[PDB]
C-alpha cells in the first residue's frame, strides 16, 4: 500500500536521518531492540509507511544510507538505535570525497552507484505502490551534494511519477565549513532547479541564533539542531502518518505550494520554541501560535522575509482546537498586513489541522511558506561565485579531475536567469 | 581504511619519528614491549589503532614507518634505546657513507646506491596495508641526507603513485640563527623538487620555537626533546580525526583539497595552541575565542613573518578536545569583523570545523600540562614570501663569486641547475606577489 | 564479412584477407570500384598501419593496382590517405621488397593528375625515394621501382618547394 | 562526460603539436 | 667562439645590451670576468672594431688569480636610431677564445600595462570601451601584436596588430558588449616587436547585473504608516 | 642542420604516425561534432535575447 522510501546522503544527512528515526521510534512506541512497545491506536494501522511487516512483528526501517567514508556507519551504528537498521543499505566506499563535488560525482559516483540503485530498486519492487522518495542531505561536502543530485536524477529518470522532496542544507557566508563551498552549491543548484520536484531550505546559523536567543541553552550542539529538524519533519509528515479531519499529502502541497517549477524552494518552521523555564508558564491558544508562525523571529531563515512579498503559505496544525480561529486569523492578517503578500492572488494561506496530537506535546504546528527572502542568498552566492571565478581560484583540482570549465559558465548563466526571474516576480504588479 | 605510511630521512626525521611513535604509544596506552601485558589493571587501548599500528595473530603491534639514514651512528643510537623491541631491524637501514649536509654526493654518488632496498621495503609496507591516503615524509633542508636522498626518493614515489597524497615536513633554515653554512645550497635545490614534484609542503624553523618556549614555557636551557615534542603534538593534532572520530571528522583529503589554492602556492602556515607549561595552565581560564585570537598572533607563529605585511587566501582551522560549537561560532564572528586581520575581497570566508571528542593527553616527564582542548590552524598568506626572498638574496650573494662550488663540480652536477633553481624561485615569488595583489 | 577479418587478433588471417582483396582488385577497375564503394580501402590502410612485416605487402600491392587502374580510384585512395602509409612502409620496414612495393604504389599514385603528385609530394616521399635510389645497399628491384616512381611523379608534380631540393641531389 | 572531454582535448593538443612541428620544421 | 663562459673564464652578464639609448649620450655598462680555472691566467681583450663602442678597463696585475674578477666598462655614444652590434675578443692561455656579443638597440619606455582590469556593471544591450594608451618616447615606430590565451565572444579588441608611430601614442580599444547576465573574462597577451621582448600579460573582466533597490520599499511602508496615522 | 633535418623527417614520420591517429580523430571525433557542435550553439541566443 502507500509507503514512503527514505534515502540518506552526507554525514550531516546521516546524523539528521538517524535522529529522525530515533524521534519517530520514540513517538510511536518502539523499543531499541526492534519490537513494539507502543500503547496508541493509530500507531499500528499506518505504521507500515516507514516500516515493513516481518515475522514476530519486528518492524524494520526503510532507509538507504549512502556515504563515501566508512567512519560514518561506525559512528551511527554505535548509537542506542544503530543496531536496528539494515546493514546491507550501508553502502560505503573506500575513498573519501574530500569536499569535492566533481571528483565524488565522477570517481566515487560510477562504480558505487550501481549497488545503491540495485538496493533501491529492490526496495521499490518490494512494496506495492509508492508516492515519493525522501532524501535528507547537505550541500556542505562531496558526499551529500555529489551523490544526492545524481541519485535524484536517476530515480526521476526511472520513475518520473514520484515525489522528489529533499531538505538539503543551504550555506551561509557567516558560518562556513568548506572553502570551495560556493562552488559545490553552484553545482548543486543547477540539478536542484532542473531535476528535483521540491526543495526546502535548511540553515544552521539561524537555528543556532534561534536556540541561543529563545531556547537559551547552555551548550547547544548539532544534536539540538537534529532534534529540531526531526520535529519539523514529523510535523510535515503527520498529514499522512496520522490522518485527522482535514488531511493532506506531499503532492497536494507541492502542486498548490509551487507556482512555477523553476521556483520550488520553501521556508520551513515550528511554532512553540520556548525556554526551559517558560514551559510551565504559557497560554495554549491560536493567536499566540499565529504570531509565532508569522513573525520572522521564530523563523529558521538566515534572512528577512519582510524584504519581499509572501507568495504561497501553508499552515499545518497538529492538535484539537477548532477551524474558525485559523481562518479568522488568516483573514485579519491579510487585511492588516496587506503590503507583505501578493495582492494579485488573495487567500495565499492553506488551512490544515491534524486531529492526532504528537507524543510528549499536546500542541504542535509547523509552518511551510515560500516568502520572498531567498533572493538575498541567491544573489550573494552568485556574487561570491563570480568573485572567485574571476581569477579562477581553487580550480586546478576540478580541472585535474577532467571536467571542463564551461559547466561553471552555463551554471552561472542559469543562476543569473533565475535571480532575474525571482526579482522580476518579486514586485508582481497588478497592471501597467 | 585510513592508513598512512611515514617516511623518516636524516637524524632529524628519525628523531621526529621516534617522538611521534612514543607519543602515539603513550596516548594509546601501547606498552614498549609490543603486547598488552596489562592483565591486572587496564588503562585503555580498546580503540582503532589500525591507522598506524598493525594487529598480529598473537596480539603484537608492528609500527608502519620508514627509518632510513645514510649515517649508521643515528641508527645505532636508536638501536641501543629502550624501544628496540618495538620496531624491526629491517626497517632501520644503515649506511657506510653519509651526506652530512651535502646534496651532490647524497643525490648522485651515495643516495643512488640504496634505491632498490628502500623501494622493496615501501612496496612491502604498502602491500601489507589495505587503504592508503598519504605519506608522512620527515626530512630537513639543512641535512644533506634529508635533502638529496629525500628528493631522489620522492621523485620516484611521485611517478610510482599519482593518486596518493604527498605531504612534506622539514625544518626551514632561520635567517638569524643557523647550524651549518651550506644550508642554502641544499635548500635552493630541494625547494625545486618539493615545489614541482609534490602537492603540499610545511616549513618550520627553530628560532620561533626558542622564542615561544622562552616566552611561555620560560626555560633558560632548552633542548631538542621539547622541539620534537611540539612537532609530535602538531602532527597528532593534524591527523586527529583519523585515529578517532568526532562530530565532524576531517580526513587528510578533506583538508588538503582546500589547503591548496594553486599548484604553485601550497605552503601553509601552521600554528599550535595552547603552547604553555605546567604553571601556565593552572590559573588561566582557557576558552575558544581567546586561543583562536591568539592563534593569529605573530609571536605564536612558528615562522618569523608579520601577517600584517600581507593577507590570507584560505584558512584551515582544526580542534581537539571538549570544544563547544557555540564558542567556535562566536570566535568566527569575532575574527570575521576584526580589522587587524587582513584578507582579500574575493574570499569572504573559508575554514573547517574538526570536532574531536578525545582530549589531548599528557606525558610523564614532559612540560605540557593537561589542557581540556587544543586548536591548530593552517592558513595561506603571501606575507611568508619574504623568507624565500631572503633565501634568494643569500644564494645570489653566495653564488656571485661561487663560494664552495668547486666541490659540487668535482662531484658531478650541472652548474646551470643553480641558475634554473634561481629563476624558478624568482618566478614563484612573482606568482606570489601577483596573487597577493588585489584589484 | 571479409573487411571485418582485418580486425581480428590473428595476423595470418589479416594476411589472407589482404591477399584475397589484392587478387580481387587487380583485373578490372569495376571490381576495384565495387571494393571502394564497399568501404574497404580505409580498412586495408588501417590494417597495414596496425601491422608490420610481409603482411603489408598484399595491401600495398592491391592499393597500387587500384591506383594504377583509373583516376577516380586513385583519387578515392588519396582521400583515404594512402600515401603517408606508403611512406611509413618505405621507412620503418627494413625489408627490400616491401620498400619496392611501396615505391611502386607511390609511383602509380603520382602518375595521375598533378593533384595526385602534389598530395604525394607534401607527405615527404620524394627525398626518401631519391636517397633509396641513390643507395648502394638497395636491391636492384627496389632501385628500379624507386626510379619508376620518381619518373612517374616528377612528370606531373607542380609543387615547386618539393621539386627544389632535387636541383642539388 | 570527461572521457568525452578527452575526445576534444587529445586532438586539440595534437593540433598544438602540429603548430609546434610546423614552426620547428 | 664560445659564449658566456669558458673552461678558464666566466663572463657576467653573458651578453651586453644597450637598450633605450640616447643619441650622442655617453652610456656606460660594466662587464666582469672571473677565473673559473684553478691556474693563474693572462687575459687578452681585443678592443671593439666600431667607433661607437670604446672599451675602458684597469689592469693592476696581468695574471688574473683564480676567483678574482676583472671589471671592464664599455662606453657608448650613438649617432642615430638603429640596432648596433659588435663582438669583443677575449684570449686566455692556449686556444681558449671567447665570443661575447654587444647589442645596442632602442627600447620603448616602461609601459603602464595593467595585469588586472575590473570593469563596472554594464546592462545587456549596452556596451563599454576602454582605451589602453601605448606611449612611445622614441622617434621610431614599433610593431605590436595581440594574442588571446583564453577568449570570449563578448569582448572585441581593436586593433589586434599594428604600429605605434614615432614619438606617438597608440590606442587599443577593448569593447565589452554584454552577451549574457554574468561575468566574462579574458586572458590577453601583448607581443611587442622589440629586441629581447617580453610580452605583457593582462586580465579583463566585465560584469552584468540588475537591481531592485529595497530601501524605497521601506520608504513606501513608512508612507503607508503615515497614511494610517490620520 | 642536414642530419637534424633527416632526423626531423624521421620524427616527422613519427609525427606522421601522430597524424595517422589524427585521421582517426578526423574520422570520428568531429564526425560526432558535425551534429552535436551545431546543436550545442543555437540556443544560447534563446537564453540570451528572448
Amino acid at each position: 500500500m502507500r509507503e514512503i522510501v527514505h534515502l540518506q546522503a552526507g554525514q550531516c544527512g546521516n546524523q539528521i536521518g538517524a535522529k529522525f528515526w530515533e524521534v519517530i521510534s520514540d513517538e510511536h512506541g518502539i523499543d531499541p531492540t526492534g519490537t513494539y512497545h507502543g500503547d496508541s491506536d493509530l500507531q499500528l494501522e499506518r505504521i507500515n509507511v516507514y516500516y515493513n511487516e516481518a515475522t514476530g512483528g519486528k518492524y524494520v526501517p526503510r532507509a538507504v544510507l549512502v556515504d563515501l567514508e566508512p567512519g560514518t556507519m561506525d559512528s551511527v551504528r554505535s548509537g542506542p538505535f544503530g543496531q536496528i537498521f539494515r546493514p546491507d543499505n550501508f553502502v560505503f566506499g573506500q575513498s573519501g570525497a574530500g569536499n569535492n563535488w566533481a571528483k565524488g560525482h565522477y570517481t566515487e559516483g560510477a562504480e558505487l552507484v550501481d549497488s545503491v540503485l540495485d538496493v533501491v530498486r529492490k526496495e521499490a519492487e518490494s512494496c506495492d505502490c509508492l508516492q515519493g522518495f525522501q532524501l535528507t542531505h547537505s550541500l556542505g561536502g562531496g558526499t551529500g551534494s555529489g551523490m544526492g543530485t545524481l541519485l535524484i536524477s536517476k530515480i526521476r529518470e526511472e520513475y518520473p511519477d514520484r515525489i522528489m522532496n529533499t531538505f538539503s542544507v543551504v550555506p551561509s557566508p557567516k558560518v562556513s565549513d568548506t572553502v570551495v563551498e560556493p562552488y559545490n552549491a553552484t553545482l548543486s543548484v543547477h540539478q536542484l532547479v532542473e531535476n528535483t520536484d521540491e526543495t526546502y531550505c535548511i540553515d544552521n546559523e539561524a537555528l543556532y541564533d534561534i536556540c541561543f536567543r529563545t531556547l537559551k541553552l547552555t551548550t547547544p550542539t548539532y544534536g539540538d539542531l537534529n532534534h529540531l529538524v526531526s520535529a519539523t519533519m514529523s510535523g510535515v509528515t503527520t498529514c499522512l502518518r496520522f490522518p485527522g479531519q482535514l488531511n493532506a499529502d506531499l503532492r497536494k502541497l507541492a502542486v498548490n505550494m509551487v507556482p512555477f517549477p523553476r521556483l520550488h524552494f520553501f521556508m520551513p518552521g515550528f511554532a512553540p520554541l520556548t525556554s526551559r523555564g517558560s514551559q510551565q508558564y504559557r497560554a495554549l491558544t491560536v493567536p499566540e501560535l499565529t504570531q509565532q508562525m508569522f513573525d520572522a523571529k521564530n523563523m529558521m531563515a538566515a534572512c528577512d522575509p519582510r524584504h519581499g512579498r509572501y507568495l504561497t503559505v501553508a499552515a499545518v496544525f497538529r492538535g484539537r482546537m477548532s477551524m474558525k480561529e485559523v481562518d479568522e486569523q488568516m483573514l485579519n492578517v491579510q487585511n492588516k498586513n496587506s503590503s507583505y503578500f501578493v495582492e494579485w492572488i488573495p487567500n495565499n494561506v492553506k488551512t490544515a489541522v491534524c486531529d492526532i496530537p504528537p507524543r510528549g506535546l499536546k500542541m504542535s504546528a509547523t509552518f511551510i511558506g515560500n516568502s520572498t527572502a531567498i533572493q538575498e542568498l541567491f544573489k550573494r552566492i552568485s556574487e561570491q561565485f563570480t568573485a572567485m571565478f574571476r581569477r579562477k581560484a581553487f580550480l586546478h583540482w576540478y580541472t585535474g579531475e577532467g571536467m571542463d570549465e564551461m559547466e561553471f559558465t552555463e551554471a552561472e548563466s542559469n543562476m543569473n536567469d533565475l535571480v532575474s526571474e525571482y526579482q522580476q516576480y518579486q514586485d508582481a504588479t497588478a497592471e501597467e | 581504511m585510513r592508513e598512512c605510511i611515514s617516511i623518516h630521512v636524516g637524524q632529524a626525521g628519525v628523531q621526529i619519528g621516534n617522538a611521534c611513535w612514543e607519543l602515539y604509544c603513550l596516548e594509546h596506552g601501547i606498552q614498549p614491549d609490543g603486547q598488552m601485558p596489562s592483565d591486572k589493571t587496564i588503562g585503555g587501548g580498546d580503540d582503532s589503532f589500525n591507522t598506524f599500528f598493525s594487529e598480529t595473530g598473537a596480539g603484537k603491534h608492528v609500527p608502519r614507518a620508514v627509518f632510513v639514514d645514510l649515517e649508521p651512528t643515528v641508527v645505532d643510537e636508536v638501536r641501543t634505546g629502550t624501544y628496540r623491541q618495538l620496531f624491526h631491524p629491517e626497517q632501520l637501514i644503515t649506511g657506510k657513507e653519509d651526506a652530512a649536509n651535502n646534496y651532490a654526493r647524497g643525490h648522485y654518488t651515495i643516495g643512488k646506491e640504496i634505491v632498490d632496498l628502500v623501494l622493496d621495503r615501501i612496496r612491502k609496507l604498502a602491500d601489507l596495508c589495505t587503504g592508503l591516503q598519504g605519506f608522512l615524509i620527515f626530512h630537513s633542508f639543512g641535512g644533506g641526507t634529508g635533502s638529496g636522498f629525500a628528493s631522489l626518493l620522492m621523485e620516484r614515489l611521485s611517478v610510482d603513485y599519482g593518486k596518493k597524497s604527498k605531504l612534506e615536513f622539514a625544518i626551514y633554515p632561520a635567517p638569524q640563527v643557523s647550524t651549518a653554512v651550506v644550508e642554502p645550497y641544499n635548500s635552493i635545490l630541494t625547494t625545486h623538487t618539493t615545489l614541482e614534484h609534490s602537492d603540499c609542503a610545511f616549513m618550520v624553523d627553530n628560532e620561533a620555537i626558542y622564542d615561544i618556549c622562552r616566552r611561555n614555557l620560560d626555560i633558560e636551557r632548552p633542548t631538542y626533546t621539547n622541539l620534537n615534542r611540539l612537532i609530535g603534538q602538531i602532527v597528532s593534532s593534524i591527523t586527529a580525526s583519523l585515529r578517532f572520530d568526532g562530530a565532524l571528522n576531517v580526513d587528510l583529503t578533506e583538508f588538503q583539497t582546500n589547503l591548496v589554492p594553486y599548484p604553485r602556492i601550497h605552503f601553509p602556515l601552521a600554528t599550535y595552541a595552547p603552547v604553555i607549561s605546567a604553571e601556565k595552565a593552572y590559573h588561566e581560564q582557557l576558552s575558544v575565542a581567546e586561543i583562536t585570537n591568539a592563534c593569529f598572533e605573530p609571536a605564536n607563529q612558528m615562522v618569523k613573518c608579520d601577517p600584517r605585511h600581507g593577507k590570507y587566501m584560505a584558512c584551515c582551522m582544526l580542534y581537539r578536545g571538549d570544544v563547544v560549537p557555540k564558542d567556535v561560532n562566536a570566535a568566527i564572528a569575532t575574527i570575521k569583523t576584526k580589522r587587524t586581520i587582513q584578507f582579500v575581497d574575493w574570499c569572504p570566508t573559508g575554514f573547517k570545523v574538526g570536532i574531536n571528542y578525545q582530549p589531548p593527553t599528557v606525558v610523564p616527564g614532559g612540560d605540557l600540562a593537561k589542557v581540556q582542548r587544543a586548536v591548530c590552524m593552517l592558513s595561506n598568506t603571501t606575507a611568508i614570501a619574504e623568507a624565500w626572498a631572503r633565501l634568494d638574496h643569500k644564494f645570489d650573494l653566495m653564488y656571485a663569486k661561487r663560494a664552495f662550488v668547486h666541490w659540487y663540480v668535482g662531484e658531478g652536477m650541472e652548474e646551470g641547475e643553480f641558475s634554473e633553481a634561481r629563476e624558478d624561485l624568482a618566478a614563484l615569488e612573482k606568482d606570489y606577489e601577483e596573487v597577493g595583489v588585489d584589484s | 564479412v571479409v573487411l571485418t577479418c582485418l580486425k581480428d587478433k590473428d595476423e595470418y588471417v589479416k594476411k589472407n584477407a589482404c591477399t584475397l582483396i589484392r587478387e580481387i582488385a587487380k583485373h578490372t577497375p569495376e571490381l576495384s570500384q565495387l571494393i571502394v564503394n564497399a568501404g574497404g580501402v580505409a580498412a586495408v590502410i588501417d590494417c597495414i598501419g596496425s601491422c608490420k612485416g610481409n603482411i603489408r605487402l598484399p595491401g600495398i600491392m592491391m592499393l597500387g593496382y587500384v591506383a594504377a587502374h583509373s583516376e577516380n580510384l586513385a583519387m578515392a585512395v588519396i582521400i583515404s590517405k594512402g600515401v603517408p602509409q606508403l611512406s611509413i612502409c618505405l621507412s620503418e620496414e627494413p625489408e627490400d621488397h616491401i620498400k619496392a612495393a611501396a615505391a611502386w604504389a607511390l609511383g602509380q599514385l603520382g602518375r595521375h593528375t598533378p593533384e595526385h603528385a602534389r598530395a604525394v609530394a607534401v607527405t615527404n616521399t620524394l627525398p626518401v625515394l631519391l636517397s633509396l635510389y641513390m643507395s648502394p645497399e638497395s636491391s636492384e628491384d627496389l632501385q628500379l621501382k624507386s626510379k619508376k616512381a620518381i619518373k612517374n611523379i616528377l612528370q606531373k608534380c607542380t609543387y615547386l618547394p618539393a621539386l627544389e631540393p632535387f636541383l642539388y641531389d | 562526460r570527461k572521457s568525452l572531454n578527452l575526445l576534444d582535448k587529445m586532438h586539440e593538443e595534437k593540433d598544438v603539436f602540429i603548430q609546434k612541428t610546423k614552426g620547428e620544421l | 667562439a664560445k659564449l658566456l663562459n669558458n673552461k678558464v673564464i666566466q663572463a657576467r652578464p653573458g651578453i651586453v645590451h644597450f637598450g633605450g639609448y640616447e643619441i650622442e649620450s655617453k652610456h656606460q655598462q660594466i662587464l666582469n670576468i672571473a677565473n673559473i680555472s684553478d691556474e693563474d691566467t693572462h687575459l687578452h681583450i681585443l678592443p671593439p672594431q666600431t667607433k661607437y663602442f670604446q672599451i675602458n678597463f684597469e689592469k693592476k696585475e696581468h695574471r688574473l688569480i683564480p676567483g678574482l674578477s676583472l671589471t671592464v666598462t664599455i662606453t657608448f655614444s650613438p649617432d642615430e636610431w638603429r640596432y648596433y652590434y659588435d663582438c669583443i675578443r677575449i684570449h686566455c692561455k692556449g686556444d681558449d677564445t671567447l665570443l661575447v656579443p654587444i647589442h645596442a638597440y632602442p627600447v620603448l619606455n616602461n609601459l603602464d600595462f595593467p595585469t588586472f582590469i575590473n570593469l563596472s556593471d554594464v546592462f545587456l544591450g549596452e556596451s563599454k570601451s576602454y582605451v589602453i594608451p601605448l606611449q612611445c618616447s622614441c622617434p621610431v615606430d614599433f610593431e605590436f601584436h595581440i594574442t588571446l590565451l583564453r577568449s570570449h565572444q563578448a569582448f572585441t579588441i581593436e586593433p589586434k596588430s599594428g604600429i605605434i608611430p614615432a614619438n606617438g601614442k597608440a590606442k587599443v580599444t577593448v569593447k565589452f558588449t554584454p552577451i549574457q547576465y554574468g561575468m566574462a573574462q579574458i586572458k590577453i597577451q601583448l607581443w611587442i616587436s622589440q629586441f629581447n621582448s617580453q610580452p605583457y600579460e593582462c586580465v579583463f573582466t566585465g560584469t552584468c547585473y540588475p537591481n531592485m533597490a529595497l530601501p524605497l520599499e521601506e520608504f513606501k511602508r513608512l508612507n503607508t504608516r503615515s497614511k494610517k496615522v490620520n | 642542420e642536414k642530419d637534424l633535418q633527416s632526423k626531423i623527417t624521421a620524427m616527422l614520420k613519427d609525427s606522421e604516425n601522430a597524424m595517422w591517429h589524427i585521421e582517426i580523430q578526423k574520422g570520428q571525433f568531429e564526425d560526432v561534432r558535425k551534429h552535436h557542435e551545431a546543436e550545442a550553439e543555437a540556443r544560447q541566443r534563446g537564453l540570451e535575447v528572448h
